[PDB]
RNA sequence: GCCGACCCGCGAGGGCGGCUGGAGGUAAGGGAAGUGCGAAUGCCGGCAUGAGUAACGAUAAAGAGGGUGAGAAUCCCUCUCGCCGUAAGCCCAAGGGUUCCUACGCAAUGGUCGUCAGCGUAGGGUUAGGCGGGACCUAAGGUGAAGCCGAAAGGCGUAGCCGAAGGGCAGCCGGUUAAUAUUCCGGCCCUUCCCGCAGGUGCGAUGGGGGGACGCUCUAGGCUAGGGGGACCGGAGCCAUGGACGAGCCCGGCCAGAAGCGCAGGGUGGGAGGUAGGCAAAUCCGCCUCCCAAAAGCUCUGCGUGGUGGGGAAGCCCGUACGGGUGACAACCCCCCGAAGCCAGGGAGCCAAGAAAAGCCUCUAAGCACAACCUGCGGGAACCCGUACCGCAAACCGACACAGGUGGGCGGGUGCAAGAGCACUCAGGCGCGCGGGAGAACCCUCGCCAAGGAACUCUGCAAGUUGGCCCCGUAACUUCGGGAGAAGGGGUGCUCCCUGGGGUGAUGAGCUCCGGGGAGCCGCAGUGAACAGGCUCUGGCGACUGUUUACCAAAAACACAGCUCUCUGCGAACUCGUAAGAGGAGGUAUAGGGAGCGACGCUUGCCCGGUGCCGGAAGGUCAAGGGGAGGGGUGCAAGCCCCGAACCGAAGCCCCGG
RNA sequence: CAGUGGAGGCCCGAACCGGUGGGGGAUGCAAACCCCUCGGAUGAGCUGGGGCUAGGAGUGAAAAGCUAACCGAGCCCGGAGA
RNA sequence: AGCAGCGCCAGAGAGGGUGAAAGCCCCGUAGGCGAAAGGUGGGGGGAUAGGUGAGGGUACCCGAGUACCCCGUGGUUCGUGGAGCCAUGGGGGAAUCUGGGCGGACCACCGCCUAAGGCUAAGUACUCCGGGUGACCGAUAGCGCACCAGUACCGUGAGGGAAAGGUGAAAAGAACCCCGGGAGGGGAGUGAAAUAGAGCCUGAAACCGUGGGCUUACAAGCAGUCACGGCCCCGCAAGGGGUUGU
RNA sequence: UAGCGGGCGUGGAUCCCUGGAUGUCCGAAUGGGGGAACCCGGCCGGCGGGAACGCCGGUCACCGCGCUUUUUGCGCGGGGGGAACCUGGGGAACUGAAACAUCUCAGUACCCAGAGGAGAGGAAAGAGAAAUCGACUCCCUGAGUAGCGGCGAGCGAAAGGGGA
């Protein structure tokens, strides 16, 4: 149960943006602390993370026909990588 | 002028929330037809 | 279902024909009923009438050129014009909940239009040890082990626990995005936790003590925010339209910052002995004794400085958008005004006498003294939630893009005696999401009016007059304060001249604050505009400030200080509760409950027959109960069973008095 | 007596609280608004936040006022097809 | 699947569907078969707990704040009544079968029953749930809800509480061209039918409209009716229909 | 539930019955709190470099009964829900009586506790007039009788008999 706190990558000119500087921001499990984002990301793109920062996506609420929607909630996590390190996994 | 419904959220809350009916007998059997009678929401929701 | 001028029937009906319809229907003869509608201000739905009518939601206001586009009064851009500017600008909190930013789009929503939008589709967007809240404290209150009470449900309640805009706690300046930023980045600066160590000390708390820890009004010293002037510093520019190349005009001359130093303040007595108190744990605190210093020292905070980091205008080219360059290598300095903020637990006066608890410090107990505390340094660790946007409103509460409502902070300049007032205006933001014409009555809001001047009228209702400041002056009456802004008057602008005082500097100049004297000028008019009392006299009621019928009454009603009566001796009377219990009150007759009157002055008469209340150990009546003569039913009886006189029996009522 | 001092349910007047008179509005901007005027404005003051008190009950500077836009007894569901 | 011709089945001619009206096409129906697993299960069987005698003597025991009595009440058909019985808040308060209770005051007789400890299946009640059936509804009915309803919306809240079903057999859901920014249309095309074209079966009424016929600007009105007349229309005429001038 | 993009099925997929697994968070809700779906912990293990931080597995509410050496303990149980039915505790008023008070409505409505596939009741200190019957419950009947009653309005049994 490690491969469960990272979600997918968010894909946006905003992420993007950071991965010039040490930052990858990525969708991760809603109830993870930084302290587990960071050992999570660490196991699992061998890197060393200096930096966690978080933030929930309230999800926006889309609808269609009669029927009213609410689409699922979210946590952008965004990690600061030990100098110099990347991933390459992520720099596509 | 002030009119009567003035939100304020605690309030709801601590007064018809959930807790708060579960904890008196008068509560407790409005919690019972409200789910007796198929009601989707037990009690007002409260955004913060 | 639609049509029929045909047929049958007294009629409700039935039949036949044509057209529509496109999958059910149900003889003769019987049976059974949710069985026939025009009305119920009936119920549901649809659609009319009024009527192309009233309205299109503040009278802050528009106009033009260009662009976009199938289509523009209505969207973008530009110029001109207008309105707000203690706001109609800006930042918090609440509520709201994606309304934020992009891209595409106009069916509906938008009171018209719409290419636009707060609308539809889609994608993005909210980053924190230090901001706020939680891994802290306690308040009313809530909950509630014990315990108490209640038919049940439940009520009360100690300890504790929960509860915050209050206590405690470590981040300031600046840059960057379309959209977040004490959150990312830059710079400077901090906090806890753990580990190792150095040094140090009897260490150690949930217990003891200190502290935190407090009202109102007025207020000093110093400083900051903020603001004004500068001939001084920097700057691209400008000479118009009669004059000016100048001490010209226009722009800008700051922000943060550790140690240290300085300025200003807060806090704090030191030493020794004795101790019976802080539920006998103490080196602490309290209290007694004497000695010293009377202030420093030590401790803390604010500002200034401070290594250095940052920012930095008008105007000009590119520009839809919105910025980026120029733009300086910018300058970054003097002087003045100055807080309600800061130093902060400052000071003085007053009576109505002004939270708690933790942090922090200190004392010790158990326990440990190879621990553990304390200080420095090094290395490490530091979670959870909020963070978009709206926020005096078209995004909150008012069914609405509603002229209503909504707590806190900032809120520039000039002028006016002052000000958060008024007029104009920066920054910033708007012209209120139907327009165009016309120039009738009538309505609304507003201006003026000959002579008169309350004749109007229920009433000077309404309007008007008056209006600020300065000086002169001012009555009855008075409770000596008042009445007073009584009344009634005069002055007020601008120019030159002489001059007094206060402030900063230094005592001086400059700046600034408040004046006094003369000479003179113009106009109808000088608080030239805006803010801005009409006055007197005399009755009634109510003393007075206050309160009230949210939405027809604001008053002479309620309240009120004050007066009298009355109850109440404390487990008080009284009130809420079935009770426990609580309030009264952690009060104690100078108190508390009830009642009436209602500042103050002078006063308050007679009538206790009735009613109430108070008193009255007599008497009279008086219930259960006690009593048991006497009578009854039944049995063969012993018995069992019932009725019942006198007589004893409270309060109440009677009676007696106040 | 003068000085200093800075009291007060003191005075004038904004914010703020309020509703005196008039006009307007009356299928309203508005189920109580607008304009002009007016009252209080250091107090028996106004106000945010957190709390407690309710139906024969609470609260009431007392109008039978208020208790979620009609209160001489709230609203809801029920007895109920009184 | 109708009509026609000739057949067959039936322990099955209940019902449903298939392009309309099917015993024989389809799913069923009659009849009959089936559980590894879970549930149920004395109905059948077995076992265990338990249980069962007669006479005599003894007078030990046989449900206590109970019986019983009185005061206050409740239940019962019983409203204080002649008022018992059962129950019990207050007071007094026994006995152990020569004991006690009852048989409607009470007493005597006769007779009934054994209080003050407890347990016991079935027959009974109901219907959230599953199924079957209807001289039950057929979308304003039937549940409030046939549909995404205890919703939307309304209320601080308890709580209130809707509307809204149907193209066609099959989507074959209308390529493509044309006008239009779109919408919407006109052709083309599909279909038996498209005024079945997509909230689309049927499609009534009010209500709005376009065309045509008769009529109306000296006329008085519950609007109609009776008469005559003119015009228009159906029929060869006799006739009728529409209109309305007087 | 079409579509885009991909798969699976006679090596019996889908699907239906049965048992098992997993089963976040809240809710009796139970480690503590709390404004339900959130927040904060103690203990024993585990994870990461892991002491600080975080996460993962387990475990910790309260009451009653039993056992245990006071106790600490250990086990069994309770708590909450359920359309209607049922039982116990409590218990109206409109209304009827053509007013109204006894009375009626009605031990109904409802509130509360409990029970359960039912619940109650149940093996005579009975019936009540026959030297008779023989637990209890249910239906028929007895009977609108007996009676009750401001003898108003009304209310209204039992024994016995036939049944389950
Ligand atoms: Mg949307
Ligand atoms: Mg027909
Ligand atoms: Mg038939
Ligand atoms: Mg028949
Ligand atoms: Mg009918
Ligand atoms: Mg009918
Ligand atoms: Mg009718
Ligand atoms: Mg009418
Ligand atoms: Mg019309
Ligand atoms: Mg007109
Ligand atoms: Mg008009
Ligand atoms: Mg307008
Ligand atoms: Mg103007
Ligand atoms: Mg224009
Ligand atoms: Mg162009
Ligand atoms: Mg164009
Ligand atoms: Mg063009
Ligand atoms: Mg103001
Ligand atoms: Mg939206
Ligand atoms: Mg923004
Ligand atoms: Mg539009
Ligand atoms: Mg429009
Ligand atoms: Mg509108
Ligand atoms: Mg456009
Ligand atoms: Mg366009
Ligand atoms: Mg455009
Ligand atoms: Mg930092
Ligand atoms: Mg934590
Ligand atoms: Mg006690
Ligand atoms: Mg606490
Ligand atoms: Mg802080
Ligand atoms: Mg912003
Ligand atoms: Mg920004
Ligand atoms: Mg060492
Ligand atoms: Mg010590
Ligand atoms: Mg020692
Ligand atoms: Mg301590
Ligand atoms: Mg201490
Ligand atoms: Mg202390
Ligand atoms: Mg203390
Ligand atoms: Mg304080
Ligand atoms: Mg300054
Ligand atoms: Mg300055
Ligand atoms: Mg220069
Ligand atoms: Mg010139
Ligand atoms: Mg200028
Ligand atoms: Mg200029
Ligand atoms: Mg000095
Ligand atoms: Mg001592
Ligand atoms: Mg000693
Ligand atoms: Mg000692
Ligand atoms: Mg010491
Ligand atoms: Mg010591
Ligand atoms: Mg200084
Ligand atoms: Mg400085
Ligand atoms: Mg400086
Ligand atoms: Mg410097
Ligand atoms: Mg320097
Ligand atoms: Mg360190
Ligand atoms: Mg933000
Ligand atoms: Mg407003
Ligand atoms: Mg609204
Ligand atoms: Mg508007
Ligand atoms: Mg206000
Ligand atoms: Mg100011
Ligand atoms: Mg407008
Ligand atoms: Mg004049
Ligand atoms: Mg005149
Ligand atoms: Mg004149
Ligand atoms: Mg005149
Ligand atoms: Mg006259
Ligand atoms: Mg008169
Ligand atoms: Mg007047
Ligand atoms: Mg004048
Ligand atoms: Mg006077
Ligand atoms: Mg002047
Ligand atoms: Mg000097
Ligand atoms: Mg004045
Ligand atoms: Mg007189
Ligand atoms: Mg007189
Ligand atoms: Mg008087
Ligand atoms: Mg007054
Ligand atoms: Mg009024
Ligand atoms: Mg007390
Ligand atoms: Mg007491
Ligand atoms: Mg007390
Ligand atoms: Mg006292
Ligand atoms: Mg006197
Ligand atoms: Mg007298
Ligand atoms: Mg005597
Ligand atoms: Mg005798
Ligand atoms: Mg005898
Ligand atoms: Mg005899
Ligand atoms: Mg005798
Ligand atoms: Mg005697
Ligand atoms: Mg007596
Ligand atoms: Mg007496
Ligand atoms: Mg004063
Ligand atoms: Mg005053
Ligand atoms: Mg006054
Ligand atoms: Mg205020
Ligand atoms: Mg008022
Ligand atoms: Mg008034
Ligand atoms: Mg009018
Ligand atoms: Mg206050
Ligand atoms: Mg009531
Ligand atoms: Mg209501
Ligand atoms: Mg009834
Ligand atoms: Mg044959
Ligand atoms: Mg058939
Ligand atoms: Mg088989
Ligand atoms: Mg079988
Ligand atoms: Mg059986
Ligand atoms: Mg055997
Ligand atoms: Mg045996
Ligand atoms: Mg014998
Ligand atoms: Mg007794
Ligand atoms: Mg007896
Ligand atoms: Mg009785
Ligand atoms: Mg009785
Ligand atoms: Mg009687
Ligand atoms: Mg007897
Ligand atoms: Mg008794
Ligand atoms: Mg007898
Ligand atoms: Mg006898
Ligand atoms: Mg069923
Ligand atoms: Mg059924
Ligand atoms: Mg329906
Ligand atoms: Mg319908
Ligand atoms: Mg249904
Ligand atoms: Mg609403
Ligand atoms: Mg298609
Ligand atoms: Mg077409
Ligand atoms: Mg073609
Ligand atoms: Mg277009
Ligand atoms: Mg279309
Ligand atoms: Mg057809
Ligand atoms: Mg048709
Ligand atoms: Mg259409
Ligand atoms: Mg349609
Ligand atoms: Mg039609
Ligand atoms: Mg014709
Ligand atoms: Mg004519
Ligand atoms: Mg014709
Ligand atoms: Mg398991
Ligand atoms: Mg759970
Ligand atoms: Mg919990
Ligand atoms: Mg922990
Ligand atoms: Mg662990
Ligand atoms: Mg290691
Ligand atoms: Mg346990
Ligand atoms: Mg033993
Ligand atoms: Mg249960
Ligand atoms: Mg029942
Ligand atoms: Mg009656
Ligand atoms: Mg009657
Ligand atoms: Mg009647
Ligand atoms: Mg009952
Ligand atoms: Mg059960
Ligand atoms: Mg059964
Ligand atoms: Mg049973
Ligand atoms: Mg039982
Ligand atoms: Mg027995
Ligand atoms: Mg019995
Ligand atoms: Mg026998
Ligand atoms: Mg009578
Ligand atoms: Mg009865
Ligand atoms: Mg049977
Ligand atoms: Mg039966």
């Amino acid at each position: 149960t490690a491969y469960d706190v990272i979600l997918a990558p968010v894909l946006s000119e905003k992420a993007y943006a950071g991965f010039a500087e040490g930052k990858y921001t990525f969708w991760v499990h809603p109830k993870a602390t930084k302290t587990e984002i960071k050992n999570a990301v660490e196991t699992a793109f061998k890197v060393k993370v200096v930096k966690v920062n978080t933030l929930h996506v309230r999800g926006k609420k889309k609808r269609l026909g009669r029927y009213l929607g609410k689409r699922p909630d979210r946590k952008k996590a965004i990690v600061q990588v030990a100098p110099g390190q990347k991933i390459e996994a992520l720099e596509g | 002028m002030k009119r009567t419904w003035q939100p304020n959220r605690r309030k709801r809350a601590k007064t018809h929330g959930f807790r708060a009916r579960m904890r008196t007998p008068g509560g407790r059997k409005v919690l019972k037809r409200r789910r007796q009678k198929g009601r989707w929401r037990l009690t007002p929701a409260v955004r913060k």
